[PDB]
DNA sequence: ATCAATATCCACCTGCAGATACTACCAAAAGTGTATTTGGAAACTGCTCCATCAAAAGGCATGTTCAGCTGGATTCCAGCTGAACATGCCTTTTGATGGAGCAGTTTCCAAATACACTTTTGGTAGTATCTGCAGGTGGATATTGAT
DNA sequence: ATCAATATCCACCTGCAGATACTACCAAAAGTGTATTTGGAAACTGCTCCATCAAAAGGCATGTTCAGCTGGAATCCAGCTGAACATGCCTTTTGATGGAGCAGTTTCCAAATACACTTTTGGTAGTATCTGCAGGTGGATATTGAT
C-alpha cells in the first residue's frame, strides 16, 4: 500500500510551518489587482507607491489571521474543530465590527 | 479565462491564513465568507487612504496615506513610516 | 556648548523632542523639564524592547535583530504586549500556539 | 532635495549599550521608529489633554509623568517614571 | 391547584420589563460602598461628588448589560440557553479584554 | 476625632438578584449558578481600572475630591465614553 | 448695527464661540474664517437630525418632553447614528427591546 | 462671589428643537446628553482636522480641513448632508460684506 | 511488538544583498546670550456641597422547598472535508524604459493676526408661577396553564 | 376547546418636581475698524519611481478520487435552576448641621517666549569594503502509520 497520512496530521504540520514563518501568504499580484479595483471606485486613475500596497497586504493579512484565531475559539466553544461562517460571524459581532 | 479579482484571493491562500491562525479543519463555505470579510476591510481602509490622497491633492496613494488610515480604523501598523 | 542630552545623561535627542512638542500643537507653552522627562521615557522603553528582542535573536542563534524578533519579544512580555495590543508589527508573524483539543490522540 | 528625520541613530546607540555585539536590520529599524513615534504621540497627546482639563497653557514634566502613569502598565510605568525623574534631576544639577 | 407559571415564563416577563425601563438595577448605597472601598485601597482620604459615584454606576451597569448580551450570544452559539462562566470568558477574550 | 468603620467585602453588595436583573436587561433567559461570582470578579476589574484612572486625574489637580469629570475623563480614555455628566 | 457671523452664515449655532474654541483648543497655529462656519453648520445639522428622531420616539411614547430614553431609542434605531455613537453610553437611556428568537416558547 | 460662567450649547439646541418639533420640549438631563454630544463631535472633527493639517505641513485649519475630517468621521448619508450644509453656510457667509 | 515511508534536524558551505566604515559637504537645527513678558503658585477666604447624623418603613433580599426541563453523556451514521496526485496555468522575476507626478523653488497677494475700541449677549441670581407626567386606583382585556 | 388564575392594558386623576417665565445685572464675549504680516496657491520643472513591457521559469493553483472521521441527530436522565413563599432587614427618604475643601480673586517672581548670533550636528551622497545568514547539500534520526 502507498503511504498516506491520517486527515488532520498534515493540517497540524502546516500550522507549525506557518506559525513559524512571517512571509505573506496571499499572492502579490492578485492582491494588487484587488486593491486597485477597489480604489478605482473611490477615485479614478490612481497610482500606488509599492510600499503602499505592501502596507495594505501586511495589515490585511494580520487582520485575517487574528480573525481566524477568534473564529477558531468560537468553533471550539461549540465543541467543534471545524470553523464555519457561523463562527466568523460571531467573532465579528462580538468584536463590534457589526451588529 | 474570465476571472473576478476577489476570486483571485484563492482557496489555498485562505487556507494558509487560517493555518497561521491555528485552524485545523475548514468548512467549505468559509472561503466565500472570508472573501466578503476581506473586501469590507480593504474598502474601509482604502476609502480613508484615498481621502487623505485627495486632500493632499495627489494622484498617488502613499504608504503614509495607508498608515494614517489604518491608525484611524484602530489597526495601527508599524514599519511603513510615521 | 554641551547638549541637553549630555547634560541629562541621555542618548535620545532632547532638543528634537522639545521642537516636536511645541510644533505639535499640544499646548501654548512647554516647560524645560518636559522634553527631558519624555526623551528619558522614550529611551528607556526603546532599551527594554531592544533588550528582549536581542535575547530573542540569541535564542534563534542570530546576531541581527529582525522584525520577527521584535514580535517575539513583545508578545511574550505581558506588559509590552498590553501596551502594544492594538499594534501590528510588519513581517512579525504570530507566536507558535495550538489549541490543545486540536492535538491528536 | 530635502531631509527626513528619524530616531535611527539614537535607537542604534541604545542598542549597542544593551547588546554591543547585536545588529538590527533596516526593516526592524523602521519598526522601532514607528514605536518611538507612536509612544511620543500617545504621551504628548495625553499630557495635552491633562493641561487643558486643568486650564493650563504649559506642558511640564509633571504632565508628562501623569500621562506616563495613565498610559503604561504597572512595572513599565514605575521604571519609566524613575528614568524620567533621574534625567530631570541630573539636568538640573548639570 | 395553586397556580405556577412554567420555568422560563417569568424570566421572559422580566426581560421585557427591564428592557422597557431605564432605572439602575444595582442598589444605590451598596454600590457606593464598593466604590469607596476600592478607591480607598488606591488612595486614602478621598471624597466623592455624588454625581461622580452615579457616573460610575451608569458606566458599570451599561458595561455589564452589554457584556451579558455578548455572553448570551456565546451560549446560544453552544446551543445552550443558559449562560455559563466560559461564555463570559469567551466574550471578554474576543472583545480583547483578556485576549 | 473619629474614623469611619472599616470597609470590606462590599463586592457582595452586588447581590444575586441585582445581577439577575442586569442579565435580563441584557436579554438573558437562564443563568448558571457560577455566573454571580464570575460577574462580581469582572465588575471589580472594571471598577478598579476606571477608579485608578479617575483618582489619577484627581491627584494631578491636587484635589481630595473625585469629580464627575475625573470619572468621565477616565471613561473616555478607557474607551467607554459617557454622556450626561460632563463636558 | 452689527450682524452676528451666525446670522451672516444663516446658522442657529454660534460661529463666534466655535471659532474661539478652535483657537483655544490647540488644534493648529492658525484658524481660517471659513472653518468655524463649516463646523458650526455640521454640528447644527447633526443636532437637528437627532432631535428630529428623538422627537418622533417621544411622540410614539405619547410624550411631549424628550428624555434620555428617547435619545437612546432614536440613536440605536438609526443605523448611521448608531455607527457614529457606537462607543458611547447614554446615561438613563437603557437598551432596545430585543429577545433572541430561540428564547421564545413554542 | 460670583460663580464663573459655565458655557453650554443649551439655548442653541433648544432653538433647533423648536424648528424641528415646535410643540416638543426637552428635559434638563436630555439637554445634558445633547451637550455631551456636541462637545464630543466638536472634538472629533477638530482633532481629525488638526492631524490632517499636520500631515500636510499646514499651520492653518480651513473649511477644507473640516470637510475632509467630516468625510473621514461621518458615515454615508450623514457625511453627505453635513458636507452640503457646511458648504452652503460658508458660501453664504463669504457672499456677505 | 516490527518496520517501511517521509518528515525533520544538525553541521557545514558559499554567494550576495544588505549592513558598514569613510570622507566630505551643508542647511538646518540646536546651543548661547539678552531683554521682555507672563503663567500660575501663594496667600487669603467666600461659600458650595460633602460627610454624617437620626428616624421611620416598606421595598426587596435571603433562604427554603419542589419539580420542570435543560445540559451533558451516549450512541450512531451519512457525508463532508482532508490527503494525494496529475495537470497546466499564470505569478514571478528583472531589467530596461518612457514619463507621470511628487516635490523643490520662486513669486506674491488674499487672508490671517495683532490691537484698540464699542457694543451685544449669554450666564447666573432671585423669585414667581405653570404644567407634563409619575404613580395611584379600578375595572375591562389578554395571556398562560390545567384539564 | 373550556375555564380559571393572574398578568396586562388603559382610562382617569392628583400631587409636585421640574420646566417655564421675568426682571435685573454684567463680565466676558463678540463685532468693527485699521495696520501689518505671511501662509500657501500658483506656475515652472527636475528627478524620483511608478507603470508597463517582454518572456521565460516553474511554482503553485485546480480538478478528481477515495475514505476517514467529524458533525449533527436522536435518545435518555440526573440534578440544576426557576417559580413561589415566608420572613424581616437594610436600603431609601427626608431633613438638618458643621466644616472641609473647592474655587474666586489679587499679588508677584521664577521661568518661558522672543530675537540675534554662533556653532554643532544629523542627513546626505558617493564610494568602497565587509559579513550575517538564506539556501543548498548530505546524512543522521525522529515521527507517523502500516502490520
Ligand atoms: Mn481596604
Ligand atoms: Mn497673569
Ligand atoms: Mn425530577
Ligand atoms: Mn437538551
Ligand atoms: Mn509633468
Ligand atoms: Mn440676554
Ligand atoms: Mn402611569
Ligand atoms: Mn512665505
Ligand atoms: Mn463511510
Ligand atoms: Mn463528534
Ligand atoms: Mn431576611
Ligand atoms: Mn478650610
Ligand atoms: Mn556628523
Ligand atoms: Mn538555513
Amino acid at each position: 500500500k502507498p503511504h498516506r497520512y491520517r486527515p488532520g496530521t498534515v493540517a497540524l504540520r502546516e500550522i507549525r510551518r506557518y506559525q513559524k514563518s512571517t512571509e505573506l501568504l496571499i499572492r502579490k499580484l492578485p492582491f494588487q489587482r484587488l486593491v486597485r479595483e477597489i480604489a478605482q471606485d473611490f477615485k479614478t486613475d490612481l497610482r500606488f507607491q509599492s510600499s503602499a500596497v505592501m502596507a495594505l497586504q501586511e495589515a490585511c493579512e494580520a487582520y485575517l489571521v487574528g480573525l481566524f484565531e477568534d473564529t477558531n475559539l468560537c468553533a471550539i466553544h461549540a465543541k467543534r474543530v471545524t470553523i464555519m461562517p457561523k463562527d466568523i460571524q460571531l467573532a465579528r459581532r462580538i468584536r463590534g465590527e457589526r451588529a | 479565462v474570465l476571472r473576478d479579482n476577489i476570486q483571485g484571493i484563492t482557496k489555498p491562500a485562505i487556507r494558509r491564513l487560517a493555518r497561521r491562525g491555528g485552524v485545523k479543519r475548514i468548512s467549505g463555505l468559509i472561503y466565500e465568507e472570508t472573501r466578503g470579510v476581506l473586501k469590507v476591510f480593504l474598502e474601509n481602509v482604502i476609502r480613508d487612504a484615498v481621502t487623505y490622497t485627495e486632500h493632499a491633492k495627489r494622484k498617488t496613494v502613499t504608504a503614509m496615506d495607508v498608515v494614517y488610515a489604518l491608525k484611524r480604523q484602530g489597526r495601527t501598523l508599524y514599519g511603513f513610516g510615521g | 556648548a554641551k547638549t541637553r542630552s549630555s547634560r541629562a545623561g541621555l542618548q535620545f535627542p532632547v532638543g528634537r523632542v522639545h521642537r516636536l512638542l511645541r510644533k505639535g500643537n499640544y499646548s501654548e507653552r512647554v516647560g524645560a523639564g518636559a522634553p527631558v522627562y519624555l526623551a528619558a521615557v522614550l529611551e528607556y522603553l526603546t532599551a527594554e524592547i531592544l533588550e528582549l528582542a536581542g535575547n530573542a535573536a540569541r535564542d534563534n542563534k542570530k546576531t541581527r535583530i529582525i522584525p520577527r524578533h521584535l514580535q517575539l519579544a513583545i508578545r511574550n512580555d505581558e506588559e509590552l504586549n498590553k501596551l502594544l495590543g492594538r499594534v501590528t508589527i510588519a513581517q512579525g508573524g504570530v507566536l507558535p500556539n495550538i489549541q490543545a483539543v486540536l492535538l491528536p490522540k | 532635495r530635502s531631509r527626513k528625520e528619524s530616531y535611527s541613530i539614537y535607537v542604534y546607540k541604545v542598542l549597542k549599550q544593551v547588546h554591543p555585539d547585536t545588529g538590527i536590520s533596516s526593516k526592524a529599524m523602521g519598526i522601532m521608529n514607528s514605536f518611538v513615534n507612536d509612544i511620543f504621540e500617545r504621551i504628548a497627546g495625553e499630557a495635552s489633554r491633562l493641561a487643558h482639563y486643568n486650564k493650563r497653557s504649559t506642558i511640564t514634566s509633571r504632565e508628562i509623568q501623569t500621562a506616563v502613569r495613565l498610559l503604561l502598565p504597572g512595572e513599565l510605568a514605575k521604571h519609566a517614571v524613575s528614568e524620567g525623574t533621574k534625567a530631570v534631576t541630573k539636568y538640573t544639577s548639570a
